[PDB]
């Protein structure tokens, strides 16, 4: 039940790898459509200066 | 790139500007000094002629 103990424990931690790095892939998508969203926005604020 | 080149092709269009109107109103300026000049000699050379 011990082993069963370890393994259910590192299996939730795998889980949590797989989460935290997808979640941070997602954060990555975010980050490039607010990047190209901010780069039109940058064509707006250059022409106005 | 889109962000410096763009404040810095305001600024450069900013002395372009600046530039093109010193041009223009030089032309300008320096034509009705000229005719001052011209008139202004002209009697000047008449009288002292």
């Amino acid at each position: 039940t011990n082993s069963q103990e370890a393994a259910a424990k590192h299996e939730a931690q795998r889980l949590e790898q797989e989460a935290r790095g997808r979640l941070e892939r997602q954060k990555i998508l975010d980050q490039s459509e607010a990047e190209k969203a901010r780069k039109e926005l940058l064509e707006l604020e250059a022409m106005s200066m | 790139a889109v962000e410096s080149t763009g404040n810095a092709k305001a600024e450069a269009e900013s002395r372009a500007e600046a530039a093109r109107i010193e041009g223009e109103g030089s032309v300008l300026q320096a034509k009705l000094k000229a005719q001052a000049l011209a008139i202004e000699t002209e009697a000047e050379l008449e009288r002292v002629k």
